[PDB]
């Protein structure tokens, strides 16, 4: 399933810089309506044109409850154009790789060697993260939140 | 954001050349110099089953 | 010893911010074609004109493919000229000190106070890597990379 964030539809426009080299960063972040559960391709936000992350930081909620929760959330880049509520969708595993911050809430950094090595492209590329394991016991409504820490027009 | 109309986007107008490049002809020896009905000529031509 | 990347010689750029307070960065990066030695100084990158380091991330992959692995990386900020190539110029040990990343691979940030107490100067100073501890079986194509966060303007 897809659950889309503020700017995916596009309601909320992304920063993007303009100066070479600059840096700049908006949280991405949803309010869950319902339980996350497994294969929900939530399409936090979006990483704009000719941009490659620098630095993420991920911080979601307690978003498990159970005793040795089982909960993890991969953060990666997904291929289809932003905002196509189409179901044929991938993630990716490169700004996190099976993390596991939903188990206590807290807050960990992009920590894989894979995450400041993405190349560019032209179009608007859209970052959503993945459950990869079904939690548990799912929580009512919290919240996702990426940060992502982009530059435009690195060589 | 800022606009973008992408490489691959259906949005990016094409021009197609409307001049041809083409194989130039490759040059034949045996021109109208030579193939001649009079008798100093390489190749004589026959006149007989012409008109016949 | 030098092996000089393509932003010391002057062939790939480094951004400069147009505005004090301005976090701007770069990856800085090489393909070093043979397996680090002990005592071999790494050209990474060029720190310009009245700009300090607020955060470094180091990006080494894997250099030691043997046994029990012994290379540790230091980074500091080399004294001559960016784009000299003389082998006899120092590097400090500012921004990492015997850092441990490269045994196994991946992402360390900067945890020594030094790294952001960096001071000023108005020429162009050039970011080094040194070998403190040979490969015990060096890795040949792999690539190290270092990410400075350089604000200009400060005090």
């Amino acid at each position: 399933a897809l659950i889309q964030s503020d700017f995916a539809q596009g309601i909320r426009m992304t920063p993007v810089p303009d100066c070479a080299g600059d840096v700049t960063a908006c949280r991405f972040d949803i309010t869950l309506k319902n339980a996350p559960a497994a294969g929900d391709i939530i399409e936090l936000g979006v990483l704009p044109g000719n941009a490659v992350p620098v630095e993420a930081i991920l911080d979601v909620d307690d978003l498990d409850t159970g005793g040795a929760p089982t909960i993890t959330l991969d953060v990666g880049i997904m291929s289809g154009p932003v905002g196509k509520n189409d179901p044929a969708r991938t993630c990716g595993n490169e700004l996190f790789a099976a993390s596991t911050v939903g188990q206590a809430g807290g807050v960990v950094r992009a920590t894989a060697s894979s995450a400041f090595r993405i190349q560019k492209a032209e179009d608007h590329r859209s970052v959503g993260v993945k459950v990869a394991a079904g939690p548990a016991t799912g929580a009512a409504g919290k919240t996702i939140a990426l940060i992502l820490f982009y530059v435009q027009g690195t060589s | 954001s800022s606009t973008v109309i992408a490489f691959g986007d259906p949005k990016a107008q094409k021009k197609w050349s409307s001049e041809l490049a083409v194989d130039i002809r490759k040059k034949s020896y045996f021109e109208s110099r030579f193939i001649g009905t009079s008798e100093n000529a390489v190749i004589q031509r026959k006149t007989e089953v012409e008109s016949d």
